């Protein structure tokens, strides 16, 4: 019971860093000042507004995948007696998130980070 | 032996807007700013002014209470904000 | 009997200070004499023989024991509501 | 108020404390009859059950004084 | 078990041994073959008349054997 | 309204120091009287702590 | 003798939350001011779990909370 | 209306179970007083004093055992 | 009604059973302090 | 279902508070009782605290 | 189930170590000091763990 | 006094938490105009 | 009667995030089990009766409590590491 | 001088006031100034 | 194995509870076991203290 | 200077331990030198402890 | 091992230091009360050790 | 060298007095050291 | 074991020590023979009527073994 | 020194428990130890208490 | 007599944020931040150490004014 | 009964700095050094410790020892923050 | 119940700090070791704990073993304290 709530609030302490590497934000938040760069502006329209703006566009489109890890995860039916089958429960409570990183990231990259069903660990820089 | 401990205890409350009004003139000067101005002696001065400052006598009850407070503070920052532009 | 003042008028004052400069020595002027006033009477033999005079000076010891650790906390509370503000 | 839980007992009996000296004053002055050692051991046993429980209520009520003042901080 | 084939891999196999007080084995095993879960491949390894004894299997005929020895044993 | 059910049986004990039915329920009032006003000062102490307890998240 | 009877997602949350803090604050008010469940022993276990509880949910919505605005500054200034 | 609580319980418990010796003892004491030299009454007001000894004791420190954990639960609160 | 006690029902076997007046004050305060120092061991 | 034998026991000693075997059971159950009491008073406030003290370390 | 404690366990051995001592009383020293060491004993009994509980916190 | 000091306990420290309120919501209320000057 | 299980499984690590799932799968097991037997030696009352069983339970709580405390501390820490690099 | 409290002061009532009356005297004395011990005693437990 | 020298003094006490030396050797058997557990009791506590007052100091 | 007459009025009664008068005046000095102690060791304790608790509060 | 303690030693020491008082009676009652009183003492003078150990 | 105390000295005061005078000698003796044992255990609890 | 084949490196080999009380090392020789446990392979070294004896063998012989023996103890 | 002078007045009231001088003795012999004992276990706990409190303040 | 204490405590946790505003460390905080601004150096000389050598000037002009209070009080 | 006392305090003008603070703090550590033996040396003693004359005075002594250090604890702690309060900005 | 003691406190050269600390660190985790253990068995033999001379100094064991790690404890926490200020800077 403890250690789902010393891992829930370690996932809100390790959240700003999972948003700004993890996710699609970063496709955003660098073409945004692309442009700015583009057009020749260089305060204009300071920075801090158009990382809102990438913001909520990068929140409104994870957070289907974030509305998957309740209906797995509040659910009752969490008491296995043998720890693997529970280890591989959370292993596909993940499974949503894992396959939408697997479908945006290149294929020979993460085979040669996980050289050191693949990890969600080795694929995190190669996308 | 109550009022003792409640006059300390409007004048903190009153220093309070105190700092509100006067503390966006202490980043607009050139001879005040943060550039010129530590971080450790500032927040003493800011108070203390504008407890020497303040208009109505300290003992008594602030009329603040319960009023409107969030819109307040952008009150007292908008004409702060002007009377450091006019500074 | 005892003496009460009736009109507790707001002498309005320059500053604070004055007004705590005087409930200061109001009151450290109080508990000096009441630590000698228990006191005296525990050291007289003839004070704490008799129940009578015993309860008594129970009661005042209770007092005196309720009086500082009220004025303790209040200023506890008092410095610590004055810091919060002025740490910044 | 603490001067009234006292006094409650000083009130609520008249002269209780004069009886019993005027009592053994008898017994001191004629310390021989049964009625009399009857009458003072009804008297002086009735003294340590109110002086008894004039200091425990007060003993009770300074710790829930004091349980009040903690709780400020 | 009479009503269903479970089928696990052979990996999977656990083992146990149990300590009866007042119920002998040759009785639990009349009970095993009144009941039908008596199982040939699968069999009860220890002294036919005594008490103690180990028995190895699938993770729902081990964990049978357990919960009915130790639910005997207390009732008698 | 519990004080004044308290301080309704204090003076017939005062006129009479010597009843044991009476300082029995005395007794019995005012040791339940002691668990309801220290269970008051708990209760109202930790609405005071968690309520200082966000402003301090949030300083 | 007794009776019962029987019967954007954070516009929702935070007013789910809202009367869930006020019904158990005042379950354990009337549970203090009524003198008869303060002095039996059960009824006293039951309000320390029905404090604790407590305890833990506010806390747990304050800490989240928190952390759940302390994402957004370090993204917005970059 | 003139509530009882848990501790009122228990000790008019006691009070319902025995039944009339707050004025039996009254009664062997009309009787034993009246001649003050006979054995049938002097061990009969020794048998009604007796019982009332022990009751009022058992009244007493039943209260104490029931107050002390009531002590502990409030103390626990914090 | 009449209330008995088992302190009421030991001196009812002294009657339905100056020495019986010696014998029955004593054994009367056997209990009285026996059942007391049992009920006194409660705190 | 403790407080079932206890609620139980109280009233024979109740009808008969001279028995001697009989209060002598009742001191071994009550007793019994206040150690259990605060022992389940004891052991749901540790479960408390080291809850609350994640709380204090990550906040 | 009908429960009894270690505490039980003690004030009944001072019922089934009796024979019939506490029918032959009825049919006094003995009995006197039978029951003293009894109640001294689950007094005791009940003090030695009652150091423990609180020392689990 | 029972309920004169538990009618002050409720004074003291609600009084106590509202200068705390106030003079947090002083600080980031100048601080955002801080923040929104250097912009 | 009594019953032990000898036979312990295992499973076959590829990656490094199943090592640390394998670990915080052993801790919720033992913690969840922990919660429970203590609070089963509790609610069987002939259980916090003799001194004996009363010392085994007293010394299970303080190896239940400094185990979490040593898995918060440590994981804050760990943590902590995280933030400060990426802070700067 | 002698410093004579409140309980000194009642045995300078028995002894200023004035076999089986000598003895008896004293039967009544000797428990008079233990009642006065303990009540006084009972006050003072009851400062700390 | 303390217990077992324990429980096998209290049944000749039980067999015979009149016998006076032997109330005196089962007593300076008892208030020697109440002199070792509260000493184990007391020897584990700080053992659990000074364990979590490391953890307090370096959180 | 009380412990004086205390010490004053031990050896008449040590010469004759069988005047009546005497002990009861030995017992009125002893039981009053008794009322004393506690006093002045009762009283010297609180103005410790408030001494110490605003140390405590400060800290 | 049959372990004999402290008490053990005191309290025989009241037995096996007389030669036949336990077999051969205001004699026996006060030697019962000094035996019985030196253990309260001696339980006393240790547990507030024991309780100043913490 | 022998060490010698206060209790052994208030002792020595009733030991150099001297069959019911030796009897009612032994009354005395026993209540007056044991008023006194008890009047310094509640000071040095009163230590702490 | 009668019912599976085992099968384990040879770094991990367990040793073990027990004494048994009231029972003898070769009343518990016929408890694995007549049982079927026994392996001429890895057999119990000790002497024939005493309590002390030791094993070495796979990690699944020891364990049951040891507890095996240490369950006897508890019924006789 | 002093339990040299205590373990060596016990034998003797053990081999003649009927002499009154002895008795009284001894009794003023266990109640100056009784003083002693408790004496050096309270003085030790506050030299370690006031020791803890300095890194209580500088933690 | 006591609460002389109190005021001592109490002066004793509002004494930095005197010598915040009070004494002449503002004097040298404020040319050493200016000295280190005008030579367009930004972070260096790590003005953590520049807070100290500005202090020590200050408490070293301070200490006579200061030590008369110890005496006096 | 033996008492003494010095009367003149030594005082001067020394630009110097640390040596008064030198002075200052063997001055309390001696004078703390010299009080744990006083005490203990009275608890020691089989002699003081039997006396009730005796006992009253010692009841003093542990509580002069035990305000003192408490003090100096106090206000070097507060003393050593408000440095810190500065430099740390 | 017979003791003995060495009086050989050998010297090895450092070689560096980090060759310093592993003699320190190794000199202080077999002393806190060792005391645990003498305070196990001095409870565990139940003929120590049963006289009264062996308590206090079993005290004395238990009040040096908490000041002993309670020293080191809050000494390494501000010194790895003044390693982050300055890295802070």
């Amino acid at each position: 019971n403890d250690i789902s709530l010393i891992a829930l609030l370690a996932f809100s302490t390790l959240l700003p860093f999972i948003i700004a590497s993890g996710t699609c934000f970063v496709k955003f938040s660098i073409v945004f000042v692309m442009v700015r760069n583009a057009l020749g502006l260089q305060q204009i329209p300071s920075n801090m507004t158009l990382n809102g703006v990438a913001l909520l566009l990068s929140m409104f489109v994870m957070w289907p995948i974030m509305h998957d890890a309740y209906v797995y995860f509040e659910d009752e039916d969490v008491t296995f007696n043998d720890i693997s089958s529970l280890s591989k429960h959370v292993d596909e409570g993940l499974d949503g998130y894992r396959d939408y990183l697997i479908k945006y990231s290149d294929r020979e990259l993460v085979q040669f980070f996980e050289n050191a069903k693949p990890s969600i660990f080795a694929l995190l820089p190669a996308y | 032996f109550y009022a003792l401990y409640f006059e300390i205890h409007h004048l903190v409350a009153s220093a309070a807007l105190g700092f509100a009004r006067v503390a966006p003139i202490f980043f607009f000067l050139p001879f005040l700013n943060s550039g010129v101005l530590s971080g450790a002696p500032r927040n003493a001065i800011i108070i203390l002014v504008a407890l020497g400052v303040w208009p109505h006598a300290l003992n008594e009850a602030p009329p603040f209470l319960s009023v409107a407070m969030i819109p307040l503070v952008l009150q007292e920052a908008a004409v702060g904000v002007m009377l450091g532009c006019l500074l | 009997g005892q003496a009460v003042n009736i009109r507790s008028m707001e002498t309005d004052i320059v500053s604070l200070d004055d007004r705590l400069l005087q409930a200061f020595s109001g009151s450290a002027i109080a508990t000096a004499v009441d630590k000698q006033t228990i006191t005296n009477r525990i050291e007289d033999p003839n004070l704490v023989t008799d129940p009578k005079e015993l309860a008594i000076s129970q009661e005042m010891i209770s007092d005196y024991n309720l009086y500082v650790s009220m004025v303790s906390t209040l200023t506890r509370k008092g410095v610590g509501a004055v810091e919060t503000l002025l740490r910044s | 108020y603490l001067d009234d839980v006292s006094a409650k007992f000083d009130t609520g009996v008249d002269n209780l404390q004069t009886q019993v000296t005027e009592a053994l004053d008898k017994l001191a002055a004629k310390p021989s009859d049964p009625a009399l050692l009857a009458a003072y051991q009804s008297k002086l046993s009735e003294y340590n059950l109110y002086r008894n429980a004039q200091s425990n209520t007060v003993k009770v009520f300074k710790d829930i004084d004091a349980a009040i003042i903690q709780n400020f901080r | 078990d009479g009503q269903a084939i479970y089928i696990y891999d052979a990996s999977e196999m656990r083992n146990a041994v149990v300590s009866l007080r007042n119920v002998s084995l040759n009785e639990f095993n009349n009970f095993l073959k009144r009941s039908g879960l008596y199982n040939k491949n699968y069999p009860l390894r220890g002294d036919n008349r005594k008490g103690t004894f180990y028995v190895s299997g699938p993770p729902v005929y081990v964990d049978m054997v357990v919960n009915a020895a130790t639910m005997m044993d207390k009732q008698n």
